[PDB]
């Protein structure tokens, strides 16, 4: 008559644990002993990694080329002189910062439309109606639509090692591996009607801010439309008012010579990308790279005061419980 | 004050026995239920957030938001609507019965619902009452009738009641003889003890005689006729005047201790979220007012944000921060806890310890919505005859002192004289031996300021002054009614004052000789008395309905006498031994789980949306979402919901082998500990840390410039990915840390919530279906922990963001 199911009965089999402070005390010891030496680990790793900054928005008449800051509407170059101290030896990457540009936006974060980006016969002729005001201009769709795409960063910057003598040396830049495996290999593909690309786009028109079509990006075949690898590392957004876009890979020399030896040497850029309008500011980061990634102290001080932090106080806890 | 006329002969007004006890018409069931139901201020927030994101903006879809305000509005309603159709049903059995009539001359029979007041009515041996009659003759002489009132007082010794004394020649023999009489009665009343009239019958020319009624003549509705034939009455009273639909008063709309909780927590919410949308909105507007911050030649409204009014865009905007923020207030904890309670009030029923051999059957549980109310009681308002006595119950002692140690205290409203009901009483512990009686009977109360001069006595120089375990009071019908009726005589120094302050100093106490009502009154101002003591009443026959539609939760018990005042019951226990199981293992579990539902419904939400909102000041107030458009439709569905489920759904706080056998537990949760103010604000300043923890330390995180070996940056999805991972990650070991009862389902439920996370974002990300109008979060969690520096970075997180429990374990636990 009962229904007896041990479950039902409120009386199904249970772990029941019992943890306290005689028995979690040793894990506010375990818990330092293994955040102080990786603590200590990745910051000295972070600690060992150099880099350097040259800011070269202008916005003072003591710059280079504050010349620029309100030039004509014509091509503009620069010349900002930086030192090494101490040479790079890894590989090392150059990057290009912004400043207060809200790429992280509502109304820029959702200006693109993903469906054409990835190769879709029919969008290609007809972008969607999200990615506005830079819809369609002369009565007709842009290649790329979206505010995003639009403002893609146009500037050039190229080093150049000055050597014993006066002589400027060129370094060997590198734009292929900069932009996501997945996205490049996959997310951004072609059109897929036929194969030349100035008959791929027959529907199409430039960005109203870009000067030259997107099949005149570069002329190499695999790096000339929809995936131009710094076309897609600029439609990748920022997540912050502050960014940093990968730009280019210098490779590591076959001898044991430092990638960028030691000394002077010669940023001339081609401004073009104004920011001095929202008040920003530009600027070049040269870094080299570890098992962990860029220069960053934070994951190592967290580390070591949550370390320092778990250990005085399972020690203080630990004299105190003993004493009862 | 009243005249009717016997014959109903000349030389109405008045209902027609027709009991009423439903509350919704079938008709207008619709247009009662859902403004009752709209009325809330939960009900009617989640319509006006439905509202806004069909008409402004949504960040999810309008359905993940208005398809649960749906089931919702249609199971509460459903409930509601049967146990409607329950009374209907069962108040349709007791009219459209048979109840044979004197018409003209002869004995028609009608339905019960059909008899006017003024009609000779007739009953047979064993019959109830249809109506309050006035015995007028009866086959044999000597005027008199075996009345048992086992349906008013509950007692069921024979009363006997004498017919008018000059019509006992009246059986039968021309009744209808245009038969003179005026009964002039006074208005209805619910004493059920007093009852004055008189009658004028006439003679072949003109009579003058006046043989004045009492409560001798007087036939209660209700009260079985024993040991006779026949009778003949003349309704008087009839229909929602009767003195036994007089003591009725109706049932109010029980709501646990809980769901006042849970409804401040959801009103101090709506004003965290106003202030968040309005500070948000507030600097926003203070942002947007240099320049170059909007349309910075970047990104320009097309015309329509340029044109559209400055006074309306504020309140778009405003409207859009409240949307955005509309997480912080979950109308996932209301499907979640219809599903709790649904499930969980089959434990009460199952238990085969309310199992009664004899009637061969068990628990019962009527109502779903007061099981988080068993774990709260302080009263228990039992009843003598049928409850405690069948010659106690089998441990009618050892329970009662049970529900003495718990905290409770315990009294008896019972229907029986003084003489029998304090026997009793003196058996089953309630009185020891040196307990001072203090006997407010109407057997020393014989007057009007008498008692007033006793109360003082009692109160403010004998019991005032304090021994609290000696005192035990007694009261009868006959000066509870003064107490009560006629407490509107004295308010500076006020009688039900003075009484409530002896009865709740007392030890035990006890009242004899109580009508239907009066046990409503006392259980009524015991609910009112300086705050609220949740009550509770354990009566088992249909003279209890009353208390037990009054009290908080009505246990009814399944007696000799009938399922009349146990289909009335929030509940249902064969005995009284189980009055203890029944408050003691299932009030504190279903309490603790209910509980600890609301605190993490509620804490799980707030650690979701702090960030969504902080990120806010690093945007452009544009309310950009943080986290991806899937994860804020599916993070309370299928990643963090499944857990708190199983958890509220099975877990022991303590061992229910140990709840039963040591009742001292009963009072840690006592006072409705588990939701003041202390750990409301324990839970709202844990999540607003770990919600602060979680951005800023990823903020910092991002200042690197990269995080992979081979140098490549991170978009602004991988922010909300980590902090999503890290989020969900941390608000599951909080869970987990909390439980205390491994199953075989909490460890596959939680651990099954992580690795499901795991898997989704690893299978939402990597396939291009195309079904997306987008392709943001394509290959955004793979790529995030393809690198070395974001593992480290979690299992940092999610440490900074436990130590807070780890501490107070250690803390809470030594001294
Ligand atoms: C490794 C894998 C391991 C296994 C994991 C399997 C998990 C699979 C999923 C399990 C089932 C889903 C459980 C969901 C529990 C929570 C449900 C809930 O509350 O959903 C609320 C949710 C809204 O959430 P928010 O939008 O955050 O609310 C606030 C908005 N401002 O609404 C919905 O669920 C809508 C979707 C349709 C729900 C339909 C429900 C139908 C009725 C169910 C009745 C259940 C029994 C009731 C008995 C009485
Ligand atoms: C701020 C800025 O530089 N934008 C202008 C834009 O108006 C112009 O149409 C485009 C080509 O001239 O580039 C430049
Ligand atoms: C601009 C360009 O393409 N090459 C220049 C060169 O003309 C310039 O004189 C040199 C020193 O500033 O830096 C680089
Ligand atoms: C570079 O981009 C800016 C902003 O879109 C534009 O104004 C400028 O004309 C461009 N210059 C080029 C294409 O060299
Ligand atoms: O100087 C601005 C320049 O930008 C480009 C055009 O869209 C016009 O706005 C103008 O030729
Ligand atoms: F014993 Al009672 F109502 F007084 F059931």
């Amino acid at each position: 008559r009962p229904d007896n199911t041990a479950f039902k009965q409120q009386r199904l089999p249970a772990w029941q644990p019992i943890l306290t402070a005689g028995t979690v005390l040793p894990i506010f010891f375990i818990i330092g002993l293994i955040f102080i030496p990786i603590g200590i680990g990745i910051f000295v790793t972070s600690n060992n990694i150099r880099e350097i900054e040259i800011d070269y928005t202008g916005t003072e008449p003591s710059s280079p080329c504050n010349k620029c800051l309100s030039p004509d509407v014509t091509p503009c170059f620069c010349t900002i002189n930086f030192t090494l101290e101490k040479s790079f030896e890894g590989n090392v990457f150059m990057y290009y910062g912004l400043s207060n540009f809200y790429q992280n936006h509502r109304r820029y974060v959702k200006s693109r439309d993903d469906s054409q980006l990835n190769g879709d016969s029919s969008a290609l002729l007809n972008p969607s109606k999200e990615c506005e005001p830079y819809r369609r201009n002369e009565d007709k769709p842009i290649a790329p639509c979206g505010a995003i795409m639009n403002s893609m960063f146009n500037d050039t910057l190229e080093l150049f090692l000055i050597g014993q003598d006066s002589y400027p040396i060129p370094i060997a830049l590198k734009k292929k591996g900069i932009a996501w495996w997945t996205d490049k290999n996959v997310k951004f593909r072609n059109p897929p009607g036929g194969d030349n690309l100035e008959e791929r786009f027959k529907g199409t028109t430039k960005p109203v801010n870009w000067l030259k079509p997107v099949y005149m990006l570069d002329s190499d075949p695999d790096n000339n439309g929809f995936i131009n690898e710094d076309f897609i590392v600029w439609m990748r957004t920022a997540a912050l008012p502050t960014f940093r876009k990968l730009y280019r890979l210098i490779e590591r020399k076959s001898d044991l010579h430092p990638t960028l030896p030691a000394g002077r040497y010669w940023l001339n850029v081609t401004y073009n990308y104004p920011v001095h309008y929202f008040d920003g500011r530009k600027r070049m980061i040269l870094s080299t790279i570890s098992w962990m990634g860029g220069k960053n102290p934070f994951l190592g001080i967290a580390y070591i005061a949550v370390g320092s932090i778990s250990f005085l106080l399972g020690v203080v806890l630990l004299v105190i419980n003993h004493k009862y | 004050t009243r005249t009717v006329f016997v014959g109903n002969h000349p030389v109405q007004r008045f209902c027609d026995n027709r009991i009423v006890s439903s509350k919704y018409t079938l008709w207008n069931f619709l247009p009662k239920n859902l403004f009752e139901q709209f009325r809330r201020i939960a009900n009617f927030y989640f319509l006006i957030i439905f509202l806004v994101q069909v008409t402004v903006d949504t960040p999810t879809s309008p359905v993940t938001s208005g398809l649960p305000l749906f089931f919702v509005i249609t199971v509460t309603a459903i409930k509601q609507g049967y146990e409607d159709w329950l009374r209907h049903r069962a108040d349709n059995e007791v009219n459209k019965s048979t109840v044979y009539i004197i018409e003209n001359a002869k004995r028609v029979r009608k339905e019960s619902e059909k008899i006017k007041v003024g009609d000779v009515v007739e009953v047979q041996a064993d019959e109830t009452f249809p109506c309050d009659l006035i015995l007028l003759s009866s086959c044999t002489t000597d005027g008199t009738c075996y009345v048992t009132t086992a349906s008013l007082d509950g007692e069921s010794n024979c009363k006997t009641h004498y017919a008018v004394r000059d019509t006992i020649a009246l059986c039968t023999a021309e009744s209808i003889d245009t038969l003179r009489a005026a009964i002039e009665c006074e208005q209805p009343q619910p004493d059920l003890y007093k009852f004055v009239g008189r009658i004028n019958i006439y003679s072949n020319s003109l009579e003058a005689v006046a043989r004045s009624l009492g409560p001798e003549n007087l036939l209660l509705k209700g009260a079985t006729l024993k040991n006779t034939e026949k009778i003949y009455g003349v309704a008087v009273y009839t229909g929602m005047e009767t003195k036994m639909a007089l003591n009725y008063q109706g049932k109010s709309q029980k709501r646990s201790a809980v769901e006042k909780s849970i409804n401040a927590f959801l009103i101090v919410y709506l004003f965290i979220l106003l202030t968040k949308a309005a500070v948000c909105t507030t600097l926003k507007y203070v942002w947007q007012s240099t320049p170059y911050n909007d349309e910075p030649w970047y990104n320009q409204k097309t015309q329509k944000e340029r044109e559209t009014l400055k006074v309306l865009k504020m309140f778009t905007d405003f409207l859009s921060f409240m949307v955005l923020f509309n997480f912080i207030i979950p109308v996932s904890m209301y499907v979640t806890v219809e599903m709790q309670k649904f499930l969980g009030s089959f434990f009460i029923s199952w238990d085969k310890d309310f199992y009664d051999e004899e009637i061969n059957e068990g628990a019962l549980v009527n109502t779903s919505d007061l099981n988080e109310e068993l774990g709260q009681v302080d009263y228990v308002f039992t009843d003598k005859t049928g409850t405690l006595t069948e010659k106690l119950q089998d441990q009618a002692a050892e329970t009662i002192e049970a529900l003495h140690a718990a905290g409770l205290k315990v009294w008896v409203l019972t229907g029986d004289k003084m003489e029998t009901a304090k026997s009793t009483c003196y058996a089953c512990r309630l009185f020891q031996t040196n307990t001072e009686l203090l006997e407010l009977t109407t057997k020393t109360i014989e007057e009007s300021e008498r008692k007033e001069d006793r109360l003082h006595e009692l109160l403010i120089e004998y019991r005032k002054k304090l021994e609290h375990q000696e005192y035990g009071l007694i009261i009868d019908g006959s000066t509870l009614s003064l107490i009560l009726n006629s407490s509107q005589d004295s308010s500076s120094n006020n009688y039900k004052s003075i009484f409530l302050q002896i009865c709740m100093k007392c030890t035990a106490v006890l009242c004899c000789r109580m009508a239907p009502l009066q046990k409503a009154q006392i259980v009524r101002m015991v609910k009112n008395l300086k705050g609220s003591p949740i009550t509770l009443s354990i009566g088992d026959g249909a003279n209890d309905v009353s208390m037990i539609l009054e009290s908080h939760v009505g246990i009814g018990i399944k007696g000799k006498e009938g399922r009349q005042a146990a289909r009335n019951s929030d509940y249902s226990v064969p005995k009284f031994k189980h009055l203890k199981k029944l408050l003691l293992a299932h009030g504190h579990l279903y309490y603790v789980r209910i509980a600890h539902l609301v605190q993490y419904f509620f804490y799980k939400n707030l650690c979701f949306i702090l960030p969504q909102f902080l990120y806010q000041f690093f945007c452009g107030f544009s309310q950009q979402p943080l986290y991806d458009a899937a994860y804020l439709t599916m993070y309370n569905i299928c990643f963090t919901s499944l857990p708190i489920l199983a958890y509220s759904l099975l877990e022991q706080h303590i061992n229910i082998d140990t709840l039963t056998s040591d009742p001292r537990l009963y009072m840690k949760i006592s006072g409705n500990a588990m939701l003041q103010l202390g750990p409301f604000l324990y839970w709202t300043f844990l999540a607003a840390f770990e919600g602060t923890v979680f951005f800023f330390g990823t903020y910092f995180l991002f200042q690197t410039a990269s995080l992979e070996e081979n140098g490549k940056v991170y978009g602004n999805w991988t922010f909300g990915t980590i902090v999503f991972t890290v989020l969900v990650f941390t608000v599951t070991l909080k869970l987990a840390l909390d439980t205390r009862f491994w199953t075989w389902i909490n460890h596959f439920v939680i651990w099954g919530s992580l690795a499901f996370y795991v898997f989704f974002s690893f299978f939402w990300g990597g396939i291009i279906w195309p079904f997306l109008k987008q392709q943001r979060m394509y290959f955004v969690f793979a790529q995030m922990l393809s690198s070395v520096s974001t593992w480290l970075a979690i299992i940092l997180l999610i440490f900074i963001s436990l130590f807070p429990e780890i501490l107070l374990i250690v803390l809470k636990n030594v001294r």
